[PDB]
RNA sequence: GCUGGUUUUCCGCGAAAUCUAUUUCAGUAGAGCGUAUGAUGUCGAUGGCCCGAGGUAGAGCACUCAAUGGGCUAGGGUGGCUUACCAACCCCAGGGAAACUCCGAAUACAGGCCGUUCUCGUUUGUACAGACAGACUUUUGGGGUGCUAAGAUCCAAAGUCGAGAGGGAAACAGCCCAGAUCGUACGCUAAGGUCCCUAAGCAAUCACUUAGUGGAAAAGGAAGUGAUCGAGCGAUGACAACCAGGAGGUGGGCUUGGAAGCAGCCAUCCUUUGAAGAAAGCGUAAUAGCUCACUGGUCUAGCUCCAUGGCACCGAAAAUGUAUC
RNA sequence: AGGCUCAAGCUAAGAUUCUGCUCGUGAGCGUAAUGGUAUAAGCCUGCCUGACUGUGAGACCGACUGGUCGAACAGAGACGA
RNA sequence: AAACCGGGCACUACGGUGAGACGUGAAAACACCCGAUCCCAUUCCGACCUCGAUAUGUGGAAUCGUCUUGCGCCAUAUGUACUGAGAUUGUUCGGGAGACAUGGUCCAAGCCCGGUGA
C-alpha cells in the first residue's frame, strides 16, 4: 500500500486551501529528534481518504506505512522515500473530509509511542456473557511504546473467561517484550460485566 | 436536564458560533454515536424527547433489548435560562420571566453515543432523532 | 422588508470587474513583495494599462 | 533582591553566618564579586591565634578585626542583611556591636 | 429592588509603558491593591499608586517564579 | 423656551446632533466641533523600526458553580454470613460557562527613533456664532426584544446622508461608483452593462440544466441528468427472465370452545438433507393453500451499490389586474 | 520594635480536641464585590498617639466647581540598638 | 603553579521541582550526634531556634553535594479555532493560538576563604 506524494512549501491558510480544493491533502513527515526537520508534503486527498475506510479502524495510524515522495512529473519519478508512521490524522469535524496527516519517521528501527486498540474477541462464549452479562468497556484503545520493526498490527483480546463480576487489566494484554506498557499503570479496566436485568 | 441548583441566572443571550473546538473529535462513551452538522440551540424538552424516542425505541425492540440494556448517554444539557415577556406588554420595564432552557450546540458535538448490539437497529434510531430534534444531525461511530 | 434594498445578483460581466481588480492588486502586491530589497526585479510593464 | 533600591545607592553591605566551627563575616560591594572585606576566623593568620572560634569572643573578635580592617580601607559606613532566621541577638550582636564601636556608623 | 446602577468610572490602570520618560512625582500606574510590586527608585501611596523618584526610562521585571511582576526604573 | 415671518448680488471657509449639569428634554450654559486674525511653534498628518503591561475572540478545566459514565468503596439498607439493593471518598475518562481562568492570539493602544508630507493644516491670545431631535447599512459584533436581531429601541467601532448634486440599483435621502468653478456636438475609464426598448457581442472557448430553474421561501420526500474515486459481480457466466418444492420432528411446545404458518405466547432447536422459518404477508371458526426467505439448467453480458460531489424537481395559497426578470 | 503562618486533605485521635505529612492561596482583612497579600496588609506581646502644625517639587483624572497620589522642607514627637 | 574539593557570595527555571533507588564523609570541610549554666527557646516543653560544649563518632541516605530514571519549563513542526484589511453579500492578501506532536531539562560565567602536593 504505497502512498504517493509531491512536496508543498506552505503554511497555514491561503495554499493548503488550493490544494484542498483542487484534492489535495497537506502532511508532514519529521523525525523523532528537534529543530524537527524533514520534507513537507502532500499526500493526494484520493489516497488518504480511501485508505483510511479500508483499514477499517478509525486509528489505522497503528500501521507503519511507506511513501513515494515524487520530485519530478508525470505520474512520479523515482525520488526520496518514506517508512514513516502516522501519529495524527486530523479529521474534518464538517462531514468526515481530511486536513492534515502526520508522519513520524521510524525507518531506522527507532522506538514510537503508538495506538493500538482492544478488539473483543471471546464474546461468543462467555458465562457472564451467557447469563447475558453486559458491560461498560472503559479502555477502547490504548498506546504503547515500543520499536518500529515488530509493530503490531493490533490487540486482539482473550475474553473467552470474562467472569460473571470480573474484569481484564492492562495487564492481562498479550503484549511483547520491549514493547513496555509503562506509559500507564496496569490497574485500569478495560472491561467488566454486570448482570443487570434479565 | 435542568441546572436546578444555583447559578447566576438571567444568561445574557449571547450569539451563536460558527464552528466547534477544532480538532475532528471522537466518541467519548460508547460505540456508534450522532453529531451536529450545523449549529444552533435545542431546548431541554427537545432533547429530552429525543431521548423519549431512543429509548423507548429500544424497549419497543426488546427483542434486541430484552438481552440487557442497551446502554445511551446523551450527552448535552441544557444551560442558558431562555426568559420571555408575556404576550402583551410594553417592551422594556425590565426582562423576562424564566421560561426554559437551552443548549448552545456547535458543529461537531456528539448528542447521543450508545452501543445498541445491532448496527442495524442503531441507525435505524439515528434518523429517528432529527425527526424530533431542531437540527440537522449525523450517524457517527468509534 | 418596509423598503426595498434590492439584491443585485452577481452577474458574469461583474465577474468581470471582480477579476478586473483582482489581477489589479495581484500586480500590486506583486511588486510591493519584490520590493523586499531597493531593487528593480519586475519585468518591464506589466499591463496595468489594459486595465479597462 | 533584599533592598528595592530606593534612592541612594549603597553598595558595602555587611553580612556574617556561623558555622559551628568557625564564624565568617564579609562586607561586599553591588559588583558583589570582589568582597570589598572578607573577615573570617578559618582565615590562615586566624585559625592558631583566636582559640575559641565559635563563641562570641571570636565573634566580636572577628567584629574588631574587620571594623579596623574597614576604618583603614576607607568604607567607613555599610549596610547590613542579616540572613532569614538571624536576629540581633548574640553572635550577630556580637559582629554587630563590635563593627559599630570599631567606628563605622552602619 | 432594582439593578441599574453603576459608579463614575475611577480611571485606575497602568500609564506609563516601556521606555516612556518619567520625571520625579509623575505617576506610573494606578491601582486597587498591588498588581505590580515597585522596583527601582519607586514610592507607594496610600491607594498604592506608583510613581517614579529618578530621572530616566522604565521597565518591568517578571519574576519568572510566582509569576509576580514589578516596574522598575532605569536612571542614568 | 411655543407657531409663523425676516426683502439685493458675488466670492472665501465651513460644523454639529456626542459629553456634563440643570424643577431638564421643545431649552441654555460649560467642554469637544465652525470662522477671522495675530502671536508661538517641523507642531500635525502619517508609514517603518524598535520596545511596552495587556487578559477579549478562541481555548481549557488548573480554581468557584453547574456538571455525564465508569473503577473501589467507605458508610447505609436487606435478611443473618451477606446482599445484581444504596454506595460517599478517591481515581479514570468528558468537558459545560457575563460575572471560572492552567493558557491565549489578530487588533487597537502608550513611547522613542527614523522617512512621508503641507497653502500650519498645531497650540494659543482676541473677538463671533451654529449645534446639544440625528437616520440608515437585508454591513459585522454586542446588551433589551418577538424566540435570535420591527424601517425598534441602545451601544461598539466604519461609511453615506444630513449640508453632496452626478452615472448603476426598472422607479429609490441613509446601498455601487464619484465630489459639479465656467464654456466645448472632443478623448480614456469608474459603477454597471452589450438579442430588443437602451449606447455598447444572438462574442468566443470549455462543460452543466431543459425547471422559465434563472425570475422569492424550510425539515422532508424523490432511480432526474452528466462527471469522480471506491468496491461487488462476472464466458467456474454477471443481473433481467422461463420453467420448480418451501418438506417430513411438524399439526413443534403452550394457550385454546377452535392454532397446522399466520386470535395468541415459548421455541428457533430435530432430521430428510434440492430447498425450507417451528412457514412472512393473507386469511381459513382450525383448516388447506400461496408465495416468502429459501430454487438446476437456459439467459449473454457489463451489470449493482458506496460516496466526492454539480445543476434540476416536489413541498411552495390572497385578497381591483399578470403583479416576485 | 519583634515574633508568629494560614484554611483544607491523610495517620492517631476525634473534640475548645490534639500533632506531623500533602496541600498553595482556596484562610485572613470590621462591612458588598473585585484587585490585593505568606517577610506579610493577617495573628500575638510591649510600647505609645505622626487618627501632628505649617508647606508641599511633580503628576492623575475632569465642562467647571473641584478631587486623588506625592518625593521634599521646617517644626514639636513616638517606636527602635 | 593548572587543577580539584569544601565553605560563603553571585548568576540562572534547559540553570525549578517534588519522587525513589543509589554512590557517600574522616583528607579537609558542612551537618548531626550532647547539655541547657548565664544570653536566647516555649503562649506547656532544647520539638524548632539559641547559647555551651564535639580532637575525630554518622552521613540516621535525617538536610546536605554527589549517580542515573522522574519532577516544569524552553524550544520548535503540520495544521485547524480566532482575526486584520478587503466586498465576487466575504472564491483575495496577510497575521495565527489552545490542544495534539517532537526534543532539551544545557554547552557556560565569575569573586573571596580553607584544604589536597604547590
Amino acid at each position: 500500500q504505497t502512498i504517493q506524494a509531491i512536496p508543498r512549501e506552505a503554511t497555514g491558510r491561503g495554499v493548503s486551501a488550493r490544494d484542498r480544493t483542487i484534492g489535495r491533502i497537506p502532511a508532514v513527515v519529521f523525525p523523532q529528534s528537534l529543530v524537527s526537520r524533514k520534507q513537507l508534503l502532500t499526500a493526494d486527498k484520493k489516497q488518504i481518504k480511501s485508505i483510511i475506510d479500508s483499514v477499517g479502524l478509525p486509528f489505522f495510524c497503528s500501521t507503519t506505512f511507506q511513501l513515494q515522495i515524487r520530485a519530478g512529473q508525470g505520474s512520479s519519478t523515482l525520488v526520496e522515500s518514506g517508512r514513516v508512521l502516522p501519529l495524527k490524522v486530523h479529521r474534518d469535524e464538517e462531514t468526515g473530509k481530511i486536513l492534515n496527516l502526520v508522519f513520524v519517521w521510524a525507518d531506522d528501527g527507532e522506538k514510537l509511542k503508538v495506538d493500538v486498540p482492544v478488539v473483543f474477541k471471546g464474546l461468543d462464549h462467555c458465562p457472564g456473557l451467557q447469563k447475558g452479562g453486559n458491560l461498560r468497556t472503559i479502555r477502547s484503545t490504548l498506546k504503547l511504546l515500543g520499536p518500529a520493526e515488530h509493530i503490531p498490527s493490533k490487540i486482539e483480546v482473550d475474553v473467552s473467561n470474562l467472569d460473571i463480576e470480573d474484569k481484564v487489566l492492562l495487564q492481562d494484554v498479550v503484549f511483547h517484550p520491549s514493547l513496555k506498557l509503562l506509559s500507564k499503570n496496569e490497574t485500569m479496566p478495560v472491561c467488566k460485566i454486570v448482570a443487570t436485568s434479565p | 436536564l435542568y441546572p436546578k441548583r444555583t447559578k447566576y441566572s438571567k444568561y445574557r443571550k449571547g450569539r451563536c458560533s460558527r464552528g466547534c473546538k477544532p480538532d475532528g473529535t471522537k466518541l467519548g462513551f460508547g460505540r456508534y454515536g450522532i453529531k451536529s452538522c450545523k449549529a444552533g440551540c435545542l431546548s431541554y424538552r427537545a432533547i429530552e424527547a429525543a431521548r423519549r424516542a431512543i429509548i423507548g425505541h429500544f424497549h419497543r425492540a426488546m427483542s434486541g433489548q430484552f438481552r440487557r440494556n442497551g446502554k445511551i448517554w446523551v450527552r448535552v444539557f441544557a444551560d442558558l435560562p431562555i426568559t420571555g415577556k408575556p404576550t402583551e406588554v410594553r417592551m422594556g420595564r425590565g426582562k423576562g420571566n424564566p421560561t426554559g432552557w437551552i443548549a448552545r450546540v456547535s458543529t461537531g458535538q456528539i448528542l447521543f453515543e450508545m452501543d445498541g448490539v445491532s448496527l442495524a437497529n442503531a441507525r435505524q434510531a439515528a434518523t429517528l432523532a432529527a425527526h424530533k430534534l431542531c437540527l440537522s444531525t449525523k450517524f457517527v461511530q468509534w | 422588508g418596509g423598503l426595498l434594498w434590492k439584491r443585485i445578483k452577481l452577474t458574469p460581466t461583474r465577474k468581470a470587474n471582480a477579476k478586473t481588480r483582482l489581477r489589479r492588486v495581484w500586480q500590486n502586491e506583486a511588486v510591493l513583495r519584490a520590493c523586499g530589497e531597493s531593487d528593480a526585479p519586475n519585468p518591464p510593464g506589466a499591463s496595468n494599462t489594459k486595465s479597462s | 533582591r533584599p533592598p528595592r533600591l530606593f534612592d541612594y545607592l549603597k553598595p558595602y553591605v555587611l553580612k556574617m553566618h556561623f558555622t559551628n566551627k568557625f564564624v565568617h563575616a564579609q562586607v561586599i560591594h553591588s559588583p558583589t564579586a570582589t568582597v570589598a572585606c572578607s573577615a573570617s576566623s578559618q582565615e590562615k593568620a586566624l585559625r592558631e591565634t583566636m582559640d575559641i572560634t565559635r563563641d562570641v569572643a571570636a565573634a566580636s573578635k572577628i567584629g574588631k578585626i574587620l571594623g579596623e580592617r574597614l576604618l583603614m580601607k576607607d568604607i567607613p559606613a555599610v549596610t547590613i542583611q542579616m540572613k532569614k532566621e538571624q536576629r540581633y541577638h548574640g553572635k550577630v550582636k556580637a559582629v554587630i556591636d563590635s563593627v559599630r564601636e570599631a567606628g563605622v556608623k552602619l | 429592588t432594582k439593578n441599574g446602577r453603576d459608579s463614575n468610572p475611577k480611571f485606575l490602570g497602568v500609564k506609563k509603558f516601556g521606555g516612556e520618560s518619567v520625571i520625579p512625582g509623575n505617576i506610573i500606574v494606578r491601582q486597587r491593591g498591588t498588581r505590580f510590586h515597585p522596583g527601582d527608585y519607586v514610592g507607594i501611596g496610600k491607594d498604592h499608586t506608583l510613581f517614579a523618584l529618578k530621572e530616566g526610562r522604565v521597565r518591568f521585571e517578571k519574576s519568572k517564579i510566582t509569576g509576580r511582576k514589578w516596574i522598575h526604573v532605569d536612571p542614568i
